[PDB]
RNA sequence: CAUCCGGUCGAUCCUGCCGGAGCGCGACGCUCUCCCCAAGGACGAAGCCAUGCAUGCCCGCUCACCGGACGCGGCGGACGGCUCAGGACAACGGUUGCACCCCCCGCGGCGGUCCUAGCCGGACACCGCUGGCAACCCGGCGCCAAGACGUGCGCG
RNA sequence: AUCCAAGGACGGCAGCAGGCGCGGAACUUGCCCAAUGCGCGGCGCGCGAGGCAGCGACGGGGAGCGCGCGAGCGAGGCGGGCCCACAGCCCCCGCCGCGGAGCCGAGGGCAAGCUGGUGCCAGCAGCCGCGGUAAUUCCAGCUCGGCGAGCGUCGCGCG
């Protein structure tokens, strides 16, 4: 038919799905290398850097919002980021200059919402979680 | 006071090591036995009260049952020979001397060691 | 690559026929070399304490057996890693007990108590002819003995009975068409049969046919065919004459005892 | 290394692969009312006990009758059922097997037969008695309330002797 | 132990992807009554290492001090334990062979040796006296043992 | 890389503990050969192999914060046994007897709704979307649901 049926014809048809399973966007992006080479994490669940700078940014056309985020140098790489503190008032725990651990968005590294070119979320600082620290379970008083 | 019955069970003899290989039962529905020490004079009955040696003493669940071991040796000699010591030490057979810190043994071995010649001043 | 020797041996590599509780210990012991290999044979140890139980750790066997207190084959062993094989001679007379070690049909060794008229002999597996120094004739066994000047009439894979105080051979039962052997390796270990084949292939295996007692038939290389007789075994065999119960009935059996 | 590296260890129940279902919940519920289980975890064990027993009679059920496996492991699996009972002794073939439910488990726990024999007002009244160690199997003293009785030890099942 | 659901339109059917729902492996965060089992610096740093321990035993040789020291000699230290850098018809897994091979302990045999044998010769170690050097290290003189070394009695 | 009375001498933890650096990420500078074995050896020695203990929510298994109109039992403490190379632990026997639930969510997918604030701001939201004066979606209180001594978030693999 369309496809080769023969009793001794094993060798083609592992050549042909060799060949074509690198078609898949998703296959590639996991079994080529480029990826990893160009995702400033390296395959690690979070990461350790340094804020430098405290910024908001604007939202999409049918949203209309500041959202507030900071610019983070990675330590073991020395790469800029762009990381996003979701809670509310949790800027003000976060200060210029302070140890922060940065995780991932649900989505793999596709920005999530509204959010244009973002794809970070701050987690810990000095220490402590803000999830902690917003709920008043631990205080900030070391910094 | 609920008495206690004990038994033998596996009686093999052993005249290599000259004693008797035992396992013994004791059932004490109810109350307590004290300290393997009465069950001593019911074992010799069964099969020299100072000739005997338990160690692998067991209460199940809800202390109904007792389940043990025990040796009978025909000679004093015979239990000074084929028997670990701290048996010995744990029964009323011998003195137990302080046991020094193998870590000091082990220290003056290589200082010992780091000498020449006539090296027992150290 | 190891640079020399292996002296060591983990619990988990040692043969299954051993019976090893899988937690007794990370070790298990090193057989040493002597009449018979690693995988056919058992450590003195083992039936010395984990069997007849006459001992209960290592020590209290390392006493017996410098005290000579077992004779094998009329020699007294004071190696507690001494091999144990087929067809030898396990007396102790502070007991007044002597063993015969065989195969059961489960495929493990066991001890049949025999009497004093057959202890004074063994049978031994000839399996390699050769010339020695001088030229002179030799013939070597299963159980590494080497005798010199033997009967011409004697070929291979013969079997030979020798008395246990002189290493003298008396009669001798030939490879044949007829006799009743028992199997000693493989699949089929302890199976008790009369020889109903023999096929050769030039430069390979030769596979011998046998019969049981019952009409069943099996096939297994000539390399662990032992013959034991002319048509009626020449020593006392276990309780059972070499017969394998299926599943089923072994199950039965176990409930029985249950 | 350790020879604690060579325990064994596995799992014991499993979890639905849809978790909000109405139905489902309503019923497991219900099942908890009247046997008066702890958690949701007890349910999972069981239906994990009775996949295993229905895939082992399946694979038994393909073969042929006069297959030597298949005479062997039925007859080991029905011995286990009837021993247990948790199917009835008069049914001697692997169909019967199949249409086997959970609840027949339930049924063999210590509460449920503490309670058809009258012993205890209720199932909450037998796990709190069970807990305080008034109860025995053949002279036995069992506290967990998750202990299956045998059919054998159905009629052995008494309030402890030294109990108050 | 053979399951799907929400999202392109004014409404409808499709293709097609995005997202949700389960299991396992790790990390982060909150919290924690009792018992049993149990992993634990592997994850582009095979990076760097104070401190302590991880290989000894003893048959032979006692005119040593009062036989125990010490030393010569013998066995062992090539096993065990750690890690996965390197290496992509290699290693490795199953199946052959050496009529192209080597092998300690152990088991069983075998054991004839050309041209002072009531028992041969000389030394060293430990030790004594005298000494060098910060340390590590050794020097010279001197009596003594061997199942140590050398020579060697003998049916090729 | 180390000591030097400056001429000289000396080292190799990817062995057990411990330390620095690195990293998202990983434990005591503990006791013992009694067990399993190995080396030597006749009534034994040694072994950071190995065993025992300590930290330990990687993780797995079993019980419980009540039943009832009054009785009973836990955890916990004080003592005695058993066990142990020495000690714990489990278990048994006596006298007193600390009853403690969190993490997520309530528009749909997806089981689960009442006042007060703010006013496309602050914020939520894996996706669709909410918020420009009732906000069923933000922040709080009440109530309710799921799993449960565990719950949730991030990355990877299978589905
Ligand atoms: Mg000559």
């Amino acid at each position: 038919m369309s496809k080769t049926s023969g009793l001794y014809t094993a060798r083609k048809l592992r050549t042909v799905r060799r060949v074509n399973r690198w078609a898949d966007k998703k296959y590639r992006k996991a079994h080529l290398g480029t990826w990893l080479k160009a995702n400033p994490l390296e395959g690690a669940c979070m990461a350790r850097g340094i804020v430098t700078q405290k910024i908001g940014i604007s939202a999409k056309q049918p949203n209309s919002a500041v959202r507030k985020a900071v610019r983070v140098q990675l330590t073991k790489n020395s790469k800029k980021i762009t990381a996003f503190v979701p809670r509310d008032g949790s800027i003000t725990y976060i200060d210029n200059n302070d140890e922060v651990l940065v995780a991932g968005f649900g989505r793999a590294g596709r920005a999530v919402g509204d959010i244009p070119g973002c794809r970070f979320k701050v987690i810990k600082v000095a220490g402590i979680g803000l999830l902690a620290l917003f709920l008043r379970k631990r205080e900030k008083r070391a910094r | 006071m609920p008495e206690i019955t004990v038994k033998v069970r596996k009686v093999l003899n052993n005249p290599l090591l000259q004693r008797q290989q035992c396992v013994v039962d004791v059932l004490h529905p109810g109350c307590t036995y004290e300290s393997k020490e009465a069950i001593k004079a019911k074992v010799a009955q069964q099969l020299d009260q100072k000739n005997i040696v338990l160690y692998g003493f067991k209460t199940s669940f809800g202390g109904g049952h007792t389940v043990g071991f025990c040796n009978a040796y025909q000679n004093m000699d015979a239990l000074m020979k084929y028997e670990p010591g701290f048996r010995k030490i744990r029964c009323g057979l011998i003195e137990a001397p302080k046991p020094v810190s193998r870590k000091q043994l082990k220290n003056l071995k290589n200082r010992r060691l780091k000498k020449r010649g006539t090296e027992k001043a150290t | 690559m190891a640079r020399g020797v292996r002296k060591h041996l983990k619990r988990l590599n040692a043969p299954k026929h051993w019976l090893l509780d899988k937690m007794g210990g990370i070790w298990a012991p090193r057989p040493t070399n002597g009449p018979h290999g690693l995988r056919e044979c058992i450590p003195l140890i083992l039936i010395l304490r984990n069997r007849l139980h006459y001992a209960n750790t290592y020590a209290e066997t390392s006493m017996i057996l410098q005290d000579k207190n077992v004779l094998i084959d009329g020699k007294p062993r004071t190696d507690p890693t001494f091999p144990v094989g087929f067809m030898d001679v396990f007396e102790i007379p502070k007991v007044h007990k002597t063993f015969r070690v065989l195969y059961d049909v489960k495929g493990r060794f066991t001890l049949v108590p025999i009497q004093s008229n057959e202890a004074g002999f063994k049978l031994c597996r000839v399996q390699k002819i050769f010339l020695g120094d001088k030229g002179m004739p030799y013939l070597s066994t299963h159980d590494a003995r080497t005798i010199r000047f033997p009967h011409p009439d004697i070929k291979t894979n013969d079997t030979i009975k020798i008395n246990l105080k002189t290493g003298k051979i008396d009669e001798w039962y030939k490879f044949d068409i007829g006799k009743i052997v028992m199997v000693t390796g493989g699949r089929n270990c302890g199976r008790i049969g009369t020889i109903q084949a023999i096929d050769k292939h030039m430069g390979s295996y030769t596979m011998i046919r046998m019969k049981d007692t019952e009409g069943t038939e099996f096939l297994t290389r000539l390399c662990n065919v032992f013959v034991i007789g002319n048509d009626s075994p020449a020593v006392a065999i276990p309780t059972t004459k070499g017969i394998r119960p299926d599943i089923i009935k072994n199950r039965e059996l176990r409930l029985r005892s249950i | 290394p350790r020879i604690s590296r060579h325990r064994n260890s596995s799992k014991t129940y499993s979890t639905p692969k849809k978790p909000f279902t109405k139905p489902r919940l309503d019923a497991e519920l219900k099942l908890c009312g009247e046997y008066g289980l702890k958690c949701k975890r007890e349910i999972y064990r069981a239906r994990y006990m009775l996949a295993k027993i229905r895939r082992t009679a399946r694979n038994l059920l393909t073969l042929d009758e006069n297959d030597i496996k298949r005479r062997f492991e039925g007859a080991a699996l029905l011995r286990r059922l009837h021993m247990l009972g948790i199917l009835d002794e008069e049914k001697d073939q692997l169909d019967y097997v199949l249409g086997l439910r959970i609840e027949d488990i339930f049924k063999r726990r210590l509460q449920s037969v503490i309670v058809e024999s009258k012993l205890a007002k209720s199932v909450h009244h037998a796990r709190n008695m069970i807990k305080a160690r008034h109860i025995s199997v053949g002279g036995q003293i069992v506290n967990i309330p998750s202990y299956m009785v045998r059919i054998s030890n159905t009629s052995r099942v008494a309030i402890a002797d030294t109990s108050s």
